[PDB]
Formats: structure tokens, sequence, C-alpha cells
């Protein structure tokens, strides 16, 4: 049915073998799956459940609770934009407008080429450098459209 | 050069040169650089002391918890060791409260200060397994800690029989996945056990029953970071730092409408006005301060800036998180943003919290957009005052607090929306 590629199952095992108990590796395993596929593929949950020795029900409940995980839309690059108090005061709306101008999309949306998804997030813990956004693991202050444009050009 | 994700360079400044001695510089300080400033020597000293003596120094330091409840650290460790082992040690690195970005700079720039304090702390309480739980939106920190932990192992500060003391320790690093509740200590533990982050009814406290039912100390990153200093200087010198009653360095994350936003290591006798004007360089455009939001906990007006930044009955308290709003900033729109945070972060266990956080935000948006009925207004008032009942953690206790304060201190601005 659904089996994980060899290069990926290796990494999941690394995670599972890392903590004293297998089940502690669920969040790291799910970060890995999402890093590999662009999202959490719904068919990945059953095989992972078996590797963690957990019920499928349990795993699905976990995916639902943790916001970073996305079971709906594949994207090569997730642009996490902070929509909390400080970034709002300092121009979250200017960043979103600039993202619309450049990429043609709004929060929740994916480019048609499946390259960028914009994900509104809560405070990213960089409030002094507001307004804040992440492109996958990379984090940045927004300054201008021109500056935004140059940064995004680095993601191919 | 070992490359980590891009991180903004948060500005950091210190008058005390302690938790920020290295972290005032926006770069990773690795083990050789840490060893050169006498790093890991407080560990070596601590390993020549009894666990009990360490507990006793930390107690006499008057060190209190920096995750924002201010519980005495030495007393917490005493409670854990009065219960039978095995015992567990957890560094709480979830930092997800709005306006809060101080714990991350220690992690990213001075990982070894933190690691050193974890080892001393673990030995003090007899724990042979420790954990850092770091939020998932802190990827660079995760990778920086993993590498620093390996450096520490290579140089022999982790593993079995650390420096011939007979004391074993492994530090495991866990990541979060988008939930502020997983910063609440019991919810954090549930997540470490591979579950959803639902808080447990307390008591029991984790020091009695925590990870796998066993005695567990949860301490905040910054709390732990003070431990190497207490062992290094002695408890007497630590208590000479700042006020007699509020001893030690405090990190203050200053954000919003200020000229110099960032992290300030200051003593606790500092006032809120001194933080914004003396340290953070005043306001953007020299506009008048309207309000300070203490993270998502409290709202101070411009008439309450000359309070001290201590746990004083009349002090700022909280975590010293200073978000500044100036005269042209819509307080109602700001409250909405605070309402939206709690709505996204309630775990749903308690019913008044689940529905109250939802409805507070839903109704406050109706108000903000001018589409609220008379009843929508009166309902909003009611729910804001009734999120707390039956709540098992502090989220539901505070989710209406800041907003209530805006209603009471900025009534004229709310009436404009009516
Ligand atoms: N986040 C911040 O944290 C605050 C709430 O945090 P909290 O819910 O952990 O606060 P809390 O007062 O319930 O507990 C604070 C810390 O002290 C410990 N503690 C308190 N009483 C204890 C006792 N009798 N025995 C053993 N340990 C005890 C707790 O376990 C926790 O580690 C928020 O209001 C905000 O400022
Ligand atoms: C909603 C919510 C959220 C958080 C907390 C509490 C609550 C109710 N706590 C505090 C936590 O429960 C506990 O006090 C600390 O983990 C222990 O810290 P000390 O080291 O004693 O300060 C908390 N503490 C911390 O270290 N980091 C965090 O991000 C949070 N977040
Ligand atoms: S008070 Fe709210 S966040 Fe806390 S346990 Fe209850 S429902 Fe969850
Ligand atoms: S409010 Fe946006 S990073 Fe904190
Ligand atoms: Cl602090
Ligand atoms: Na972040
Ligand atoms: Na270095
Ligand atoms: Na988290
Ligand atoms: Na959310
Ligand atoms: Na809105
Ligand atoms: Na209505």
């Amino acid at each position: 049915e659904f089996e994980f590629p060899e290069e990926l199952k290796t990494k999941l095992q690394e995670h599972i073998n890392y903590f004293p108990k297998k089940r502690q590796a669920i969040l790291l395993c799910l970060h890995e799956i999402q890093n590999y596929y662009g999202y959490i593929p719904p068919e990945s949950l059953k095989p992972l459940a078996d590797m963690l020795e957990l019920p499928l029900n349990h795993v699905e409940g976990v995916v639902a609770f943790y916001d970073m995980f996305d079971r709906e839309d594949k994207a090569k690059y997730r642009i996490r934009v902070c929509v909390s108090i400080v970034c709002h005061l300092m121009g979250t709306n200017k960043l979103l407008k600039a993202l619309e101008n450049i990429l043609g999309i709004k929060p929740g949306e994916v480019t048609p080429d499946g390259k960028f998804k914009i994900v509104p997030v809560q405070c990213l813990g960089a409030c002094s450098e507001a307004p804040v956004f992440m492109v996958n693991d990379d984090e940045y202050k927004f300054e201008s459209e021109v500056q935004l444009n140059e940064i995004l050009s680095r993601y191919t | 050069m070992r490359s980590y994700p891009a991180i903004p360079r948060i500005y950091a400044e210190t008058t005390l040169n302690m938790l920020l001695k290295r972290a005032k510089k926006p770069r990773v300080h690795s083990i050789d650089e840490y060893l050169k400033d006498g790093g890991y020597q407080a560990l070596e000293k601590a390993l020549n002391m009894s666990p009990e003596e360490i507990i006793d120094w930390v107690d006499k330091s008057t060190l209190r918890g920096r995750g924002g409840a201010g519980f005495p650290t030495g007393k917490k460790w005493k409670f854990a060791v009065q219960n039978p082992g095995p015992r567990y040690f957890i560094c709480n690195a979830d930092e997800s409260e709005p306006g809060t970005f101080k714990d991350r700079i220690i992690i990213e720039r001075d990982p070894h200060l933190l690691i050193e304090g974890i080892i001393i702390s673990s030995y003090a309480i007899g724990a042979n397994e420790a954990y850092i739980y770091i939020r998932g939106e802190y990827p660079a920190g995760y990778y920086i800690l993993r590498d620093a932990i390996e450096e520490a192992k290579k140089k022999g500060f982790l593993g079995k029989n650390i420096l011939g003391s007979g004391f074993d320790l492994e530090i495991y690093v866990a990541r979060g996945a988008g939930a502020y509740i997983c910063g609440e200590e019991t919810a954090l533990i549930e997540s470490l056990e591979g579950k959803r982050g639902h808080p447990r009814l307390k008591p029991p406290y984790p020091v009695q029953k925590g990870l796998w039912g066993k005695p567990t100390v949860v301490n905040n990153v910054k709390t732990i970071a003070n431990v190497p200093f207490i062992i290094s200087m002695g408890w007497e010198e630590y208590r000479y730092i700042g006020p007699s009653d509020y001893a030690g360095p405090k990190l203050f994350p200053v954000s919003g409408k200020v000229k110099k936003p960032g992290v300030y290591e200051l003593p606790m006798n500092t006032t809120l006005r001194e933080v914004i004007f003396k340290y953070a360089g005043g306001t953007l455009g020299n506009k008048k301060v309207k309000a300070v939001f203490s993270g998502a906990l409290d709202c101070f007006s411009s008439e309450e800036l000359d309070i001290p930044m201590d746990y004083s009955p009349l002090g700022f308290g909280g975590t010293g998180t200073v978000i500044v709003l100036t005269e042209e900033d819509d307080i109602v729109e700001a409250a909405l943003k605070i309402a939206e945070f709690y709505e996204h972060e309630t775990c749903g266990q308690c019913t008044p919290c689940r529905v109250g956080c939802y409805e507070q935000a839903n109704l406050l948006e109706k108000i903000y957009k001018g589409e609220a009925t008379e009843q929508d207004w009166e309902g909003f008032d009611f729910v804001n005052r009734n999120i707390q009942p039956t709540s098992i953690c502090g989220l539901g206790a505070v989710a209406g607090r800041l907003i209530r304060q805006t209603l009471e201190k900025f009534p004229e601005e709310w009436e404009k929306y009516r």
C-alpha cells in the first residue's frame, strides 16, 4: 500500500531510536514527513503508527492538534507570516500586500505551481524584528517589497 | 562553517554582563569560545559538591522561576528530591507568548550556558535523563542545541561518569509543532510522552508526578541559565546583584513602537519608563506612549510607567515583556489581536475556556467591523468575564485579563465602537 522511501524510513528510525521510548519521536517524525513530501500525506499516518507502536487514531489526533502540520496542501516553501499583536502594529498587512503583488496569493493559498503556500501563524518569537516571516526554516524581518522580492528569489 | 537556518539579529544589550555576556553578540558561541571564558568550570565545581549543597546554594540565591510564576527554584528542587527516583529534568524552551523573544537568544548564541545549567541542575536533583523542549518554530535553535550537545559530549561533560564523578546524563532535545499550551509545564510533559498537549489537573505538581509518573523538575531556559553563575560566584555575590528582595539579572524583551527594540539585561529595580526611554531609546517619532502590553497578560496605561519591573505587589511582574503602543494605535484593534491569540491556543479541555476564547474573538471582530448587535456587545462583556470557571490551567485564567484592562483603562476608545 503506502510505504515510505528508504532514504526517509532511515531518518524516522533515527528519530525513533533517539529517545528512550519510540512514541516520544512522533513530532520529530511528522516534521520529517512534512519536510520530505511538502505536507503530511494522509496515507503516511498508518505506517508511522506501526513504527511508533501507536494506534492510528492516536497519531491522527496528534496531527490535528499541532498547527505546523498540514494534511491538505503540498508546498515546496511554506511562508509563515506572523499575524499576532506586534507584527500587526509594525506592518503584517504591508508584508501580505507585498506577497500578493509578488506571488499572487493571500494567506491560506498555494501558488498554482505548488511552490509557495502562505501560512498565517501566531507570534514567531522575533517581535523586536517585526514584521516577521519564515520561508521554511529561514526567518526574516520584512522591510519592503523590493527586499522581500530579493529574498524570495533565493528559493528556486 | 556549519550553516544554520537564517535567524533575524535581535538586538541585545546588558548592564550586568551575565546571561547576555556572550549573547549580546548575534552569533553562535561554540565550546572552544565558551571554555576560553571559563565555561564549564562551575560544573566541575558543582561535581565536587553534594547534590544537597547545590540545592542549598540555589535556594539561598533566592532564584525564582523566569517562566513567569516566580516559584523559588531551590524549593522546587527540594520537593522533587524528597520523592523517590528515578527523577527527570526538563528545560522549558517553548517561548510562544506574544512579545517574548528572550529565551531564544540564549539558545542560539550561548547554548553552553544553558547546557551547563542543565547538567548542574540534573546532578542537583539526581536526574540521569534531561530534556529540552523547544518550540517547532525555533528550527535554528534545535540544530544549534543538537550540535552544542555533541560538542559537550566530545569534551566529556555529558555521557557516563562525567569527569569521573560517577554521574551519568544524556540530554534529549524535543521539538514542538504549533501550540502555546505546550509551554504550560504539564502540557509540555504530555507532549514529551508523545501525546497532544493537554494540561493535567494540578496538584499533583510535576516534582511529585510528571514524566512517566516520576518526579520531574520543569524549569525555564533563563532560570537554568542563572545556575552556572550561582555556583561560579557563590550565593552571596548573586544576592548582591540588584535589589535585596529581587536578586539576579532579568531579561526584558522590548518591542513595538520603540527606537531600539530588543532584549535588555537589567536589574529588577528598573522602572517601566527607564526600559522604554533610558534603555530602548524612546518611542518611534517621539509619540506619546498610550499603552504597554505585558505580552498577552496585562495592559498598562501611560499613567503607570513609574512602577518597578519586579514581582512587587505594585510592580509590572509577568515576564517583563514590553510591547509599546503609541497615541495613534487602535487599542480595540490591538485587543482583537490578543483575542485571536487565545482563540487559536485553547486546548478545549475546559468548556468555558474552549467556548469563551472562541466567542471573545468572534464577537470582538464583529464589534471591530461595526457589525455587532446590542446583544453581541453585552455577550462579549459576559464571556470576557467567564472564560476562567472550571479551568485547569492558567490560560483560561488569563484569557480575558488584558482585554478587561483595556475596557477599564481606555473606555472612551471602546465607546467609539458602540
Ligand atoms: C499558558 C501557559 C504557557 C506557558 C507557561 C504557563 C502557562 C499556563 N509557562 C510556565 C510553566 O507552566 C512553568 O511555570 C515553567 O515551565 C517552570 O518555569 P520556572 O523555571 O519555575 O520559571 C511557560 N514557561 C516557560 O518556561 N516557557 C513558556 O513558554 C511557558 N509558557
Ligand atoms: S484552561 Fe484552557 S488551555 Fe488550560 S487546560 Fe483548560 S481548556 Fe486547555
Ligand atoms: S508578534 Fe510577531 S513575532 Fe511576535
Ligand atoms: Cl529573566
Ligand atoms: Na521563530
Ligand atoms: Na564560536
Ligand atoms: Na510549542
Ligand atoms: Na493557531
Ligand atoms: Na478581521
Ligand atoms: Na451578529
